[PDB]
């Protein structure tokens, strides 16, 4: 588990089974060094409204 | 593909001043790019190395 | 009830309920101590136009 990844059990429609959230920078950081904007985040992994 | 547009940039960027440092065109020269379009978005990363 | 939480009644279409509400700062304040730049807020929870 490198960092930016943790094992998290989930209650799959059928058993359960041990799904590994993954997390890892997409795009550089350093879009400006003085600018403010957020990180904003892009979930996938057919993401619900939920 | 703007993601992979800054990361492209980005990338470029550094791997010109890791190269050729008497060169100063990415790090300061503005440029317009085009790509064709009409493949699918979800496949377009696979362009970004072009 | 910690500082930015307050409880809300609901008149749920079965029954009544006692849901919470909650609140969070979503970024450092002072990223400019002088900046006028909008308070905005970002609310959540599948809310309609309404």
């Amino acid at each position: 588990t490198p960092p930016g990844v943790v094992m998290g059990l989930a209650w799959t429609a059928m058993g359960g089974s041990t799904l590994f959230v993954e997390t890892s920078l997409r795009r550089p950081q350093d879009k400006d060094a003085k600018g403010d904007k957020d990180g904003s985040l892009e979930v996938t992994g057919q993401l619900g409204e939920v | 593909m703007k993601e992979s547009a800054r990361i492209a940039y980005t990338f470029a960027r550094a791997f010109l001043m890791q190269h050729a440092p008497a060169n100063d065109y990415l790090v300061t020269s503005h440029i317009h790019l085009h790509v064709p379009e009409g493949a699918t978005p979800k496949d377009g990363p696979s362009a970004g190395c072009t």
